[PDB]
RNA sequence: AAGC
RNA sequence: AUAUAUAUAUAUAUAUAUAUAUAUAUAUAUAU
RNA sequence: AUAUAUAUAUAUAUAUAUAUAUAUAUAUAUAU
């Protein structure tokens, strides 16, 4: 689920920089980050997410 | 230059080799090693340790001589 | 290659799975075969573009040879002998030219014989003559030694491999064979025909044809010539059937090669037979990294051979090789015959295998595969003055101040002996009084059979018996004008039907003729084939050594075909940390002498019989009075029973030696008479005595001369630790030791080594010379095992090669096709890449498909319909539009095949039967509408399912015999039969109950009074045939071929009408990746997949097999299973206790357990597999390597899956139906190609109680 | 001549 | 068939240490 | 003093375990 291989991070940087820019920008959670239909307790890989 | 018990067990073996040959056969009947007795701690005399208990690994005379020529003076310059 | 496309473009499209196999397409490429020419052939090997990786070099010494004078030389007895220049054994044939001795053959001027003149000089008695026609007729026997004309193998391997390459139905991908441009054995092979050829316009070297060989006037040609062609032949075949690696045939060219241009091909090959064992296998692992390693259990009692299996156990370093190295040895061999090279590349790709799994074992098998494969051929002169003038070198005798005085002949041993012979002596003794107490030895039938066992249509040098007799006065019937061979021992037991022992006694002593066997990188062996009298006197030897090794000793008595012998011992003793010790005897037979065994034995089994035995005549020989000596000062008289009689008369003859005589018929002028000591061969003791002082020997080294000649405790404790009856395991020369892994690994290897050496040591003493090999390897029977997985070695199979060792020519045209499905088989159980063996065989059987014949201006040609192949065996590929590549040749043979073929297939048949025409109103069980009876007719499918039936070799029978002879050769045989009056009564009294009961139900009853007329018929087939007998060969296929039939056999009939329903997998039966079979892996995966869904057979076949029968032996002549059969047949068609009983009365069973056995047939139930054979079911031999019991119990359900059904309702009486549909199950299953399945009944036409009627018709009316 |  | 994400496999490249055997020198026994 | 066998020191040669990284293609999934 987290796969280490992928070396991008601009999420983290670009989360820190929207806190300068309350007033105009807005970041949220993207929804395909969600579990998948909204999941269950039953699901490891739901757990996970 | 043996460990002593390495060559007490040696010289047991050829005793009894000895003793197979003096009885004709290919075994020897009475044996002098592999017997039950543990005798692990057995010595004997070696080559290997002089009078003073130390080691011969050189021999005395070589220790006297290197001794003695750490002295020795030579004609002024 | 324009012209092999353009005559089999149909016949390759078809035989590579692009398009359906047809009769009329086969029939097409089998004109085509046979309308080629040599030099056609030839021409067509011109055009493969060979690449460069196949170019070696050739040395120039092949083609220039000296001449053979220097050779050869005349001995002081005026004998053509060989001369030797490199030593003892250099008696083979040499390397020299011969066109110097050829005269021209008329109509065939480039070709000719050996001269007729020198022959007549030879004849005469010159010397140069008979140099010249000695070495002339040896080098035609040498290239005689194949099947067919090489030409024939050829053209067949290009049609095949003109295909290109094979898709893999279950890896649906395709193979990578490399093609003939790859091939260096072709290349050469080519290379060196042109080179002899040269200018002249026909290109043979030679002609092989019945008649002999004609050799190619060139001054290049060589004698060596025709062994190298053949193996190289057999090395390109292999290497695009099996899928070698190319580096190693080339290797194997390389050897090849060596020996051609060396002074003696055999010789070089027989001295360098073991670089590739000794450099691959013996020299395996040394660093080990990983694999699986089989877990198998022997269980009690370990008498039993009862393996089971376990699983898989990882490897790791600590089983690395352990064994002593072997490079100082390899490469001393590799230098003192310039292969030092061979060797370097052979031991460093060797070093490259660090894990144990398919890939090692693949290589193994494909080095093991690259030895030379000829029938090593050489004049029986040099053989017997090679192999009978040894004798054994007894360097520790028994002390003369040990025995007693005579009794007779024999010599009690003492018992104060300091010998090792004392504990012999001992054993002998209680076999010999265990012996001598079974009541079924004094049962007559049990000597009628001993008496019958000897008494075959194979030679027993007759004359010599007719001058030895002659020698006291005493003349024996002529028999004048009987059609058969007087060289017969059934011709001897006629002649000796009435005589007395007394009269006979002399017989023994006479002289021996002569006989030999070749074999492949074997010398030639030579036998002794002992008359009548003599087996009749040796019988109690036999049965003393037959009783210990079945009581006494851990022994087998397997064959040679691979599937019958102990595969768990093997694998299990190869497996770490189990180790093996491989010990064999050298020149076994001329190592048992009178000094020390024959004095012993004898002396034993003399004494060891009186107690028992007392006052009572034995297979015809009775008892006598003897002198006695032993006790000192009384000499005495004193009688002796029938085997000691016996035991007097072959003691006389052990002492005297043996008398050998030698016609050496490729040699004029050599033949002499040959006194020696060696142990016959060709007695029926051999192997068994063999044995059993095998297994006596090892026991007294473990016991007694071996604990005390060791002083190492752990050498002792070993040996303490082993008995024969654990770890031991003997058959006539060949032993195997096997040493339990400890609990701490396994042990250690120095302890074996000196163990090995006081073996070693202690043979010498009585004259052994013990062979002993330790390399971490298991070896058996010529069976190879390797960490548990067991190495097939093809080289041992030539495809090409045939042993011939009489000067008499070759089989009528028929016969080859056995040798062919022969080859087809080995194959098979050597485990070839099937797809590319199925499409070479299919190349091969539409070679030798046509034959012309001349029937006095009726040129006919004689036309082998491809369904003939099919019903013996061979599957098929692709045919009424179905998918490639479906079947397994696992197909059973005849009839179990054929049906189950058609039921895979059936629904595709009758929708291509309707596409095409063959449409019917009449709705039919199997076919619907489908006018199967005409299609069937016109596809020859119904004729070549009849012909393939036809016997394929000459019937001698019904010839013209006087009627006055016939009936007194008759009246001998059956007189010789019938000794004891109480076996006559039995069989009347058996006669008079069958005809009050049993009566008309079966109409050919096995009796003992039929046994002389099988006798008669055996001899007379023995004979040889004539040009009539083939005339009416030729004249019965014709008449087959030409008929039009309407059904098969009724049993077939019978089978269609069942249908089943396969379901989901089986279960697999062992790892997925654990190596068992070499060859049998990944890329080999029908055998794979059947492999592993069924499991390896994991237990001796003879054993199993042992326990299917209700009478173990009979009489020389019947078959138990006919006897099995008829009394099975006896008692389904309802017939009552009494005529069993009478059944059992005419084989000589006495009349009480005759009853017994009777009622108790008639009340038990009996095994699937025993009740079968009542319609001539038997398991196929391709299935006996694998676990077939267990998938007939638990994986053929009677049962549809969905429940009870109306039709498979078994009815209550008729269980036997259990048995017969469980056979039909299992031919379903296993021809389809891929997993083992579980089926389930699904329905019968007629119901169960029609199948039993139509069953039992059959039955009743067969036998007419 | 050509075994078990 | 095209594009993207995740994973397996082959090939190329790089280092240390140790042990075994052989040979030379010295000696004992037998032989010269 | 020399040769064969055995032992020690020294030198040379030979043999051997394990590990790490990137791209493409391929496989799986998604979109067309």
């Amino acid at each position: 689920k987290l796969r280490p291989s992928n070396s991008d991070f601009s999420s983290f940087r670009v989360a820190l920089a929207g806190w300068l820019y309350n007033g105009v920008v807005t970041t949220v959670i993207d929804d395909s980050s969600y579990p998948k239909d909204g999941g269950s307790v039953t699901s490891l890989e739901n757990l996970w997410d | 230059l043996v460990n002593e018990h390495s060559e007490a067990k040696d010289e047991a073996d050829e005793a009894t080799k000895k003793q197979a040959k003096d009885t004709d056969k290919s075994k020897a009947q009475v044996t002098y090693s592999d017997t039950g007795i543990n005798n692990a701690n057995e010595l004997s005399r070696s080559g290997n340790v002089d009078n003073e208990g130390g080691s011969n690994q050189k021999p005395m005379s070589t220790r006297i001589a290197e001794a003695t020529s750490a002295i020795v003076s030579k004609h002024p310059a | 290659s324009s012209m092999i496309l353009t005559q089999f473009g149909p016949f390759i499209e078809s035989i590579s799975g692009i398009t359906d196999q047809s009769n009329d397409v086969f029939e097409d490429a089998a004109k085509a075969f046979s309308m080629f020419t040599r030099s056609d052939v030839y021409k067509a090997l011109d055009e493969i573009p060979f690449s460069d990786d196949a170019m070696l070099p050739i040395p120039p010494t092949i083609y220039t040879k000296p001449s053979h004078d220097s050779y050869y030389y005349i001995d002081a007895l005026n004998r053509v002998r060989r001369k030797t220049y490199q030593g003892p054994d250099d008696v083979y044939v040499p390397n020299c030219s011969i066109v110097e001795l050829l005269e021209p053959h008329e109509t065939l001027t480039s070709y000719g014989r050996l001269s007729e003149a020198i022959e007549n000089r030879a004849k005469d008695g010159d010397s140069q003559a008979r140099i010249a026609t000695t070495y002339g007729r040896i080098a035609e026997s040498q290239a005689r030694q194949i099947k067919a004309p090489l030409e024939k193998f050829v053209l067949a391997l290009l049609v095949a491999e003109a295909g290109g390459s094979l898709y893999d139905p279950v890896l649906q991908k395709y193979d990578e064979i490399p093609d003939l441009s790859h091939n260096c054995p072709l290349w050469c092979f080519r290379e060196i025909c042109r080179h002899i050829s040269g200018p002249l316009p026909d290109r043979a070297p030679y002609l092989y044809l019945s008649a002999g060989v004609f050799w190619l006037m060139s001054p290049r040609m060589t004698s060596a010539i025709p062994p190298l062609l053949s193996d190289l032949v057999n090395l390109a075949i292999l290497q695009q059937t099996a899928g070698l690696d190319p580096s190693l045939v080339k290797l194997g060219v390389q050897i090849c090669l060596h020996a051609a241009a060396s002074s003696s091909y055999a010789w070089f090959i027989l001295k360098t037979k073991s670089i590739f064992p000794q450099n691959t296998l013996h020299s395996m692992y040394e660093s080990l990294e990983g694999g699986y390693c089989p877990n198998l259990e022997w269980l009690e009692p370990r008498s039993d051979y009862k393996f089971m299996y376990m699983g898989v156990m990882p490897l790791s370093a600590k089983y690395a090789r352990s064994a002593p190295s072997n490079d100082k040895k390899a490469r001393e061999l590799g230098e003192k015959y310039g292969l030092s090279s061979v060797v370097g590349e052979l031991r460093k790709r060797t070093k490259t295998y660090v894990k144990h799994d398919f890939a090692s074992v693949r290589y193994i098998r494909d080095a093991m595969a690259c030895t030379s494969g000829i029938f090593l051929v050489r004049t029986p002169t040099e053989t017997v003055l090679q192999e009978y003038t040894q004798s054994p070198e007894i360097k520790v005798p028994i002390p003369q101040k040990d025995w007693t005085g005579p009794i007779g002949e024999i010599r009690i041993l003492k018992d104060t002996t300091s010998s090792i012979a004392r504990y012999l002596y001992r054993t002998w003794y209680l076999a010999a009084a265990r012996m001598a107490a079974q009541p079924r030895t004094w049962d007559p039938l049990f000597q009628a059979i001993m008496r019958s066992q000897y008494v075959t249509a194979r030679g027993g040098s007759g004359a010599a018996l007719r001058e030895s007799l002659y020698a006291i006065n005493v003349s024996l019937p002529d028999f004048k004008g009987l059609p058969v061979k007087a060289a017969t021992k059934i011709f001897q037991a006629a002649q000796l039907a009435n005589l007395p022992f007394s009269h006979t006694s002399v017989a023994i002593l006479a002289d021996t003729s002569m006989g030999l066997r070749n074999q492949v990188q074997r010398r030639p062996r030579s036998i002794m084939p002992l008359n009548v009298p003599q087996q009749q006197v040796s019988a109690p030897h036999t049965l003393t050594a037959d009783y210990i090794n079945y009581h006494m000793n851990l022994s087998t008595t397997s064959g040679s075909a691979v599937i019958e012998k102990v595969i768990p011992l093997g694998v299990y003793a190869s497996s770490p940390p189990n180790q093996s010790i491989n010990i064999d005897i050298s020149a076994c037979d001329a190592s048992i002498t009178w000094d020390f065994f024959l004095s012993v034995i004898m002396a034993a089994i003399h004494e060891g019989v009186a107690s028992s035995s007392i006052g009572k005549p034995f297979m015809g020989v009775p008892a006598s009075i003897v002198n006695d000596e032993s006790v000192v000062g009384v000499r005495a008289a004193r009688p002796i029973s029938g085997m000691q009689n016996m035991i007097q008369h072959l003691s006389k003859l052990y002492k005297r030696g043996f008398s050998y005589r030698v016609n050496d018929s490729f040699s004029p002028g050599n033949d002499f008479t040959h006194m020696t000591t060696t142990f016959p061969s060709g007695s029926t003791a051999t192997s068994t005595e063999h044995t059993a002082n095998n297994s006596t020997m090892m026991e007294t080294f473990l016991t007694v001369w071996g604990p005390e000649h060791t002083d190492d405790p752990d050498v002792l404790r070993l040996m303490k630790s082993l008995t024969i009856q654990r770890n031991y395991v003997c058959q006539g020369d060949d032993g195997l030791m096997i040493i339990d892994g400890t609990t701490a690994g396994k042990v250690n290897s120095e302890t074996i080594q000196k163990m090995l050496e006081l073996i070693s040591k202690y043979g010498e003493e009585f004259g052994w010379k013990y062979d002993i090999a330790y390399d971490g390897t298991a070896e058996y029977l010529k069976l190879y095992f390797i960490f548990g997985c067991r190495i097939p070695n093809l080289s041992r199979h030539p495809i090409v090669g045939k042993e011939r060792a009489n000067s008499s020519a070759e089989e009528p045209w028929p016969a080859i096709l056995d040798q062919i499905m022969g080859v087809f088989f080995n194959g098979v159980h050597d485990g070839l890449q099937w797809q590319r063996w199925i499409r070479y065989s299919w190349a091969l059987c539409c070679a030798f498909s046509r034959q012309r014949t001349m029937i006095g201006e009726s040129v006919g040609y004689l036309q082998y319909p491809m369904w003939s192949f099919v019903y013996w065996g061979l599957p098929l590929v692709k045919a009424f539009g179905s998918d490639p590549w479906i079947f397994s040749w696992y197909m059973p043979t005849g009839d179990l095949g054929m049906y189950s073929w058609i039921s895979l297939i059936r629904p595709l048949m009758t929708r291509w039967m309707v596409a095409n025409g063959y449409v019917t109103d009449r709705c039919s069980p199997v076919f619907g509408n489908a006018d199967y009876r005409r299609c069937f007719n016109e596809l020859k499918l119904y004729q070549g399912y009849y012909m393939a039936q036809l016997p394929r070799n000459p019937k001698k029978s019904g010839r013209a015999a006087p009627r006055e002879v016939r009936e007194q050769f008759t009246q001998a045989l059956s007189d010789y039969l019938m000794q004891n009056p109480e076996l006559k009564s039995r069989v009347l009294r058996g006669r008079s109950e069958w005809e009050k009961y049993g009566a008309g139900i079966i109409h050919n009853p096995p009796s003992l009074f039929d046994v002389p007329h099988k006798w008669y018929q055996g001899a007379q087939e023995a004979a040889i045939a004539t040009r009539e007998e083939l005339a009416e060969m030729d004249e019965t296929l014709m008449r087959a071929r030409r008929h039009s039939y309407s059904s098969f056999s009724k049993l077939l009939e019978a089978y269609l009408l069942v249908k089943w329903r396969m379901c989901e997998a089986r279960e697999p039966s062992v790892d997925l990746r654990l190596p068992l079979c070499a060859g049998i892996d990944p890329l080999n995966s029908d055998p794979f997949l059947k492999m592993v869904s069924v499991g390896p057979m994991l237990q001796s076949t003879r054993k199993y097999f042992a326990q299917t029968l209700f009478m173990a032996k009979t009489v020389s002549g019947l078959d138990v299973n006919a006897i099995d059969s008829a009394l099975l047949r006896l008692r389904t068609l309802g017939a009552d206790k009494k005529a069993l009983t009478a059944q059992l009365l005419m084989v000589g069973l006495q009349e009480s357990e005759a009853d017994a056995l009777a009622g108790k047939i008639m009340l038990q139930d009996v095994n699937t597999v025993q009740l079968a054979r009542v319609v001539n079911l038997a398991v196929p031999d391709t299935w006996m390597s694998l676990d077939f019991d267990s998938m007939f119990k638990h994986h053929v359900k009677l049962l549809p899956k969905d429940g009870r059904h109306l039709n498979t309702d078994i009815p209550p009486r008729m269980g036997w139906l259990r048995a017969i549909l469980r056979f039909l199950g299992a031919g379903m299953v296993m021809t389809a190609t891929g997993v083992a399945v579980d089926i389930y009944l699904e329905d019968i036409h007629g119901g169960g109680r029609s199948l039993g009627q139509r069953f039992m018709t059959w039955m009743r009316q067969e036998g007419r």
